[PDB]
């Protein structure tokens, strides 16, 4: 505690009442003339000290601080996701026992926890300064904890996997029985406990409590941000460059989550406060992107997106981020295109890959890198993590910064043809957690092209027969992608006899323009309902108001459904019957059309104003503010 | 009704319950629920008006609605606590006045959209 | 097993947990690894001295005769050709290591224990020669009292011949002294000895010279094929030994020594996690042993109770207990069963009844109710019984004016002086309490360091900005006081205060370790950030939950801290980080209440929390939102 060493690399005299040896060292460093005064041994010792201090980012004292450059740079293959290089390093013959420590960490980061445990045990055998020995003991306890937790989770969880043989589990349970991580440091040689006191925190259950409690400075509303970010970078560099497995634990991931989330929230708060006062901050780089991808869950990224305006956060080092994402895509392909699936590695890697591809929305990607990422996401991402709807969401997010090129459209077309091929089987049905299916990919393609015709799906449709029903009702949702001949061939497999067939045809996109016979069918259903008076009524009213129906013989059925009367003739509607919740069921197009009617606009404006005043409902408020309905 | 959540963006209730219902064609379904997906930025056609898309799942597999889905709930059962909750379901359905007032889970597709 | 055997097991396991267990390993453990026994060496010596092939003295005299006649070179040659072998380590070596002994004293001159320590990953300073005692690299020793062959397979490096044993005290003064000191200061378990060994009886003879009760009786793991005779057992237990017989525990063959050793060793290892609780009296005794030290403290955070029971249970802030990592008997469930059922209370013993009553009072006043599955309608009104929390400045002044009737009154007075800004008097009172005091001593040390930090920061502000802020350079503390407190606190280290404490304090008061740093706020900070994210995500999507609020934990934990820091008179109440924690908790609660209002009410405690821990800008932000 003789000096503070600040995160920017400036030293400050703190608690030493003797000679200012740090100031003298810096004075020696700045000017070479007094360096010759040292002896030869003292000269080489000073050279080693200077190399250490410049490698650890210690430049000078605070009083002599000038243009301070604080750029994060982690020398770790594990941090950068260089899995192929890590595998090559493990394959090589380790010259030193320090190379074995790196090898054991790389094995841990690749999911090979049994090999990592064996290597750590071997290093402990061959390591009795004793600094690698203590670190190997720490990391072996950490990997034993990881193996135990993974075994528990695999017992709890979609297919029963046994990555660790029960003989290995029993062996490590017996080896690490009654093993005290707390007693480890105290049992070290008394010289180690003096020279390497700073390592004792690696034996603690928690080591980021201080860094987490200092995160409250980001919640103040009255630099702290730079201090927090540089402290996070310091922790990451220490835990990765020194190959410490606690970097993979939930405590460190939660700490990174909390720090990054609070930094982004604080920057957003400063931006809004400035806008309030000045009336018109956090700049993300490659390392921030990798930290968010590795340590954030998708729910955490969603909380970040709803809380703050990430689109207002500009992204730097986008070539580095694109290289990271392309490496993630390549590893996804290697893990799943081939039989290289490592379940232990998969569990940790799939969350990072998901988060990286989710956060890639804010990154401008080159056409080739976008092609690699899109192909890996569509084809080689396992369905247990990213189903059809989730994978569509991930893909469509990539169009925010990269409007769909022709190559990506071809990849999505290949995906669509593969999905159609999967529908040869009658048992196959797409499972979506988002309600988004293969029709949405074709909708996106037609949105970004408006003239794209997929030749292979047209060929599939022209080959279709009446037997394989699944293919027809699959390709009917992909109707705009087909050619004229394919459209004509497909349209022969469905009938529009009764009104239910008409509703099915509208819903699946079979027919987009209302023929007079469809209008007559609608009127027949309406007459039947009117006769039997003493779900589709609202739909027909909305279609009439949306100018989808120009039959003009619907006003006969005014007085049964309040929504139908509201939509057929807004001018004559009684608005005490209006239900505000109706506005919560309409989409952008319908709400905008209601806003521009010049009728019913003031009634629904008053309804929305009453709803906002009475309930402070955010949905009603945003409906009233966006379209001014 | 301790895990019952009222989602107000679309005025529905998320409740972990199953429904035994009958349509207007006497067809019977058992242990069926609904899932709502709020998609304001969905790429609509000319005839799409709803802001949410709803999928019906019976026995863990979704249904393809080819007929009219006018239905009446005959028995609603809470999975976590097997106590019958049918009366509460009808009460909420009468109060809510929206299609499918009680839904197994609501998926919000707004925050994950590129246009959010 | 037998009651006294179970008591021996309990003592050994307690010593192993405390790091005060030392294993005295004899030739029997090495013999099970097929290391050459000494009778073969005596056979060879007789073969060279005489035609062809003893008493106890002969085992030493025949090698002595071989030495005196044939030469140290011949003795060296036979020792080298007999003992230069490689043998595997027993599972018993690994069991001894897994017991985590403080030291391993051994009469074995082989490296089998060394190889086991190296394989398992234990670092021991191997002391086999006189010069090794001063050159030991650690405080944990592998003490080979009879030497070994590390330097070489020479007869001078080991205690084998008769002359070696006669001159042992003269030739090994440091090693013998260290062995006797380890015996005096630790709990000793003898393994690998035959109860008639020369070393065992020499140690029992030395034990005779000691005072009547100045030493702890060493344990002796007897693994002879036949059960010990009763008269032999009385004779050796009256000599200072506590014998655990392997033959009495289990039945095995005469020559099957491995299972006899393994029975006792595995019974000791498997008992490390065992608490030996069967009856309700044992439940009450164990829970009382865990809880009674906390009777000194006014209040205990419920999240801290998981450390008291070593993560056996989750103690939720609503008062419900949950099984977390207790694989043994459920003593909390049994305690609550005794609490609910009045009839089973009478079944307890006389002492255990009063112990259970004390436990009941502690748990009821700490808001610990029952297990989660028995939880009913839980509602706990917050009441902080502190004059400092309520701002009773006149009452604190009057209480300070009074004469202290105890050291707890002095501790409260020092806290009240700190809260009234009389930091010099508070520091002096904390020093006086430290002089006269170990819970109160440790807490006064923490609070005196905190008040010294407060004085230092206040002096820095007054000298740097106080003159500008007040318009006048204020000097609340004289330079004499500042210099004196700097001299007293220049070398004080708050991080090592808990470590430099009696082991009984570091075990009974493990939860007080967190007060040295901001680690005591870590769990609540993490939970607050998590619940803030969850609540804000719920408000963003517009969802309303019917039932228990998601922020109740944030409230409860909040009042778990204020009650703990104020009723226990800890200066951490003034911490800037603690104020930020309270501010964030109250801000989240008010935001959630506002969200549910347009779909919690402000009380006296909430008003006081907002007044004390919020700046005006924080209140303005809440008013805006």
């Amino acid at each position: 505690y003789d000096y503070h060493f600040e995160v920017n690399g400036t030293v400050v005299r703190h608690k030493n009442k003797g000679f200012g040896y740090m100031e003298r060292f810096f004075e020696l460093k700045e000017s070479c003339d007094e360096r010759s005064k040292l002896s030869k041994k003292q000269y080489e010792r000073f050279n080693a000290l200077f190399n250490f201090f410049e490698k650890n980012g210690v430049i000078c004292m605070a009083k002599d601080a000038g243009t301070l450059n604080t750029s994060i740079e982690i020398n770790s293959l594990a941090y950068h996701g260089k899995y192929d290089v890590m595998k090559k390093f493990i394959e090589e013959q380790s010259v030193s026992i320090e190379d074995d420590y790196k090898k054991a960490f790389f094995l841990a980061c690749l999911g090979r926890w049994e090999e990592s445990y064996d290597l750590y045990s071997n290093i402990i055998l061959n390591s009795i300064n004793g600094c690698v020995y203590y670190l190997s003991q720490i990391n072996r306890y950490r990997i034993y904890q990881s193996i135990t937790q993974a075994v528990t989770q695999f017992n709890g969880l979609g297919r029963h996997y046994k990555p660790f043989t029960d003989e290995f589990l029993a062996r490590i349970e017996r080896e690490m029985t009654n093993f005290n991580i707390d007693d480890l440091f105290n049992g070290m040689p008394f010289e180690f406990q003096k020279k390497y006191k700073i390592l004792e925190f690696l034996s603690d259950n928690q080591f980021l409590y201080d860094d987490t409690v200092k995160l409250f400075e980001l919640t103040n509303k009255v630099s702290s941000d730079i201090v927090v970010l540089l402290r996070l970078y310091d922790n990451l560099r220490f835990l990765y460059e020194n190959c410490l497995w606690s970097v993979s634990f939930h405590e460190f991931h939660q700490y990174i989550r909390n720090s990054m989330s609070l930094l982004i929230e604080k920057a957003e708060y400063e931006r809004t406060r400035d806008i309030d006062e000045l009336g018109f901050g956090f700049f993300m780089e490659y390392y921030d992107f990798v930290n968010i991808s590795r340590h954030f869950k998708i729910d955490d990224i969603k909380n970040l997106e709803r809380s703050c305006s990430i689109d207002k956060i500009r992204f730097g080092e986008q070539e580095k981020i694109e290289e990271y994402l392309v490496g993630i895509a390549e590893e996804i392909t290697k893990q799943f295109s081939a039989n290289g699936m490592n379940v232990v590695f998969y569990t940790q890697f799939i969350s990072e890959a998901k988060a990286a591809l989710y956060f890639a929305k804010y990154v401008k990607l080159s056409e080739e890198g976008l092609g690699k990422i899109v192909k890996a996401l569509l084809f080689y991402f396992p369905e247990r993590d990213l189903d059809i709807g989730k994978r569509y969401v991930w893909l469509e997010r990539l169009t925010k910064c990269n409007e769909l090129p022709k190559s990506i459209i071809s990849i999505i077309d290949d995906f669509l043809v593969l999905q159609a091929e999967k529908h040869i089987d009658q048992n196959y049905s797409e499972v979506s957690s988002n309600g988004l299916y293969s029709r949405d990919y074709g909708a996106l393609i037609k949105h970004f092209e408006k003239n794209f015709i997929s030749k292979r799906l047209s060929e599939i449709t022209l080959c279709l027969t009446q037997d394989k029903q699944k293919q027809i009702d699959f390709l009917f949702k992909l109707l705009p992608l087909l050619s004229t001949n394919a459209k004509s061939h497909l349209l022969s497999f469905k009938s529009v006899e009764n009104i239910n067939d008409l509703m099915n045809g509208i819903r699946i996109g079979l027919i987009d323009e209302f023929t007079p016979e469809h209008e007559e069918l609608i009127i027949e259903y309406l007459e039947t309902r009117k006769v039997n008076y003493i779900d589709y009524m609202s739909t027909f009213g909305i279609w009439y108001f949306l100018e989808e129906i120009n039959n003009s013989k619907m006003e006969e059925f005014i007085g049964m459904d309040d929504q139908y009367d509201f939509f057929v003739d807004p001018e004559n509607f009684d608005y005490k019957k209006f239900i505000p919740s109706w506005l919560k069921n309409y989409n952008d197009k319908l709400l905008g059309k209601i806003a521009g009617n010049k009728h019913m606009k003031h009634h629904v404006i008053e309804v929305l104003k009453e709803r906002v005043k009475n309930s402070n409902d955010k949905r009603y408020l945003e409906i009233l503010m966006n379209y001014f309905i | 009704t301790h895990d019952l959540v009222y989602h107000s963006k679309i005025n529905t209730f998320v409740w972990d319950v199953e429904f035994d219902i009958v349509l207007s064609d006497s067809k019977e379904l058992n242990k069926c629920y609904f899932v709502k997906c709020f998609n304001p930025y969905r790429i609509n056609g000319k005839c799409d008006f709803a802001v949410s898309s709803i999928d019906i799942f019976s026995e863990g597999k979704r249904l393809l609605i080819e007929n009219e889905f006018n239905f009446k709930i005959t028995k609603a059962v809470h999975v976590a606590t097997s106590k019958d909750v049918t009366e509460i379901v009808l009460h909420l359905s009468e109060r809510i006045s929206s299609p499918f007032p009680i839904v197994k889970e609501v998926v919000y597709l707004d925050w994950s959209h590129p246009q959010f | 097993l037998d009651n006294n055997v179970v008591e021996c097991i309990k003592e050994i396991t307690e010593s192993s947990r405390n790091g005060k267990l030392v294993f005295f390993v004899g030739a029997g453990v090495s013999t099970l690894s097929d290391y050459p026994q000494w009778w073969r060496l005596v056979d060879k010596y007789h073969e060279e001295l005489y035609g062809s092939p003893y008493s106890s003295d002969e085992y030493l005299r025949i090698p002595q005769i071989f030495y005196n006649v044939k030469g140290e070179m011949a003795f060296d040659g036979i020792l080298k050709d007999f003992f230069q072998v490689d043998k595997p380590t027993n599972p018993i070596h690994d069991k001894i290591l897994a017991m985590n002994p403080a030291h391993v004293i051994t009469t074995n001159y082989d490296n089998l224990i060394d190889t086991a320590c190296w394989k398992r990953g234990k670092y021991f300073s191997v002391i086999s020669a006189e010069e090794d005692v001063a050159n030991a690299t650690s405080s944990r020793y592998l003490l080979k009292v009879h030497g070994d062959f590390r330097k070489g397979f020479k007869g001078e490096n080991v205690v084998l011949k008769e002359d070696d044993y006669l001159n042992y005290d003269q030739n090994y003064p440091l090693i013998s002294n260290l062995m006797k000191t380890i015996i005096a200061t630790h709990t000793i378990v003898f393994i690998g000895y035959g109860l008639g060994d020369y070393n065992i009886n020499m140690l029992l003879n030395w034990v005779r010279k000691l005072q009547k009760d100045s030493f702890h009786k060493p344990f002796f793991i007897r693994t002879d094929p036949s059960p010990i005779e009763n008269e032999t057992l009385i004779y050796y237990e009256n000599k200072g030994l506590r014998i655990i017989d392997a033959a009495s525990l289990i039945d095995s063959n005469e020559y099957d020594y491995l299972e006899r050793y393994s029975a006792v060793m595995d019974l000791l290892i498997e008992s490390q996690e065992n608490k030996f609780i069967t009856k309700d009296d044992e439940v009450i005794d164990y829970i009382y042993g865990k809880i009674s030290p906390l009777f000194a403290l006014q209040y205990i955070r419920k999240i801290d109770l998981k450390h008291v029971f070593e993560y056996d249970y989750h103690f939720e802030v609503n008062g419900t207990v949950v099984r977390h990592k207790n694989k043994g008997f459920g003593y909390m469930e049994r305690f609550f069963e005794l609490k609910e059922s009045c009839d089973e209370r009478s079944k307890l013993s006389k002492k255990q009844y009063e112990r259970f009553n004390a436990l009941f009072n502690f748990f009821e006043k700490n808001g610990v109710i029952c297990m989660a599955k028995d939880a009913g309608t839980l509602n706990t009104s917050i009441e902080i019984n502190s004059l400092a929390y309520h701002g009773k400045y006149d009452v604190m002044k009057k209480f300070i004016e009074e004469q202290s009737v105890s050291i707890e009154d002095d501790y409260k007075k020092a806290f009240f002086l700190a809260c009234l800004g009389r930091w010099e008097e508070s520091y002096d009172l904390y020093s006086n309490i430290i002089l006269n005091s170990g819970c109160v001593y440790y807490l006064s040390q923490i609070n005196r360091y905190r008040i010294y930090q407060s004085i230092t920061q206040a002096v820095t502000q007054f000298n740097g900005l106080g003159l500008l802020t007040f318009g006048r350079h204020y000097k609340p503390f004289t330079d004499e006081f500042l210099a004196r407190i700097e001299r007293e606190m220049t070398n004080f280290n708050i991080d090592d205060l808990f470590n430099g404490m009696p082991f009984e304090f570091q075990k009974k008061y493990k939860i007080l370790e967190f007060l040295s740093d901001n680690q005591f706020l870590y769990d609540d900070t993490v939970k607050l950030f998590e619940l803030t994210n969850k609540v804000r995500s719920e408000m963003s999507e517009g969802s309303y939950s019917f039932g228990m609020s998601s922020d109740i934990v944030v409230l409860l934990r909040l009042y778990d801290n204020l009650r703990f820091l104020y009723e226990n008179c800890l200066w951490s109440v003034s911490f800037h980080e603690f104020h930020q924690y309270i501010r964030n908790s109250m801000s989240l609660l008010i935001e959630k209440a506002e969200y549910e209002r347009t779909r919690f009410f402000m009380e006296y405690y909430d008003f006081v929390n907002i007044s004390r821990h919020f700046k005006i800008d924080d209140i303005k932000n809440l008013e805006r939102s």
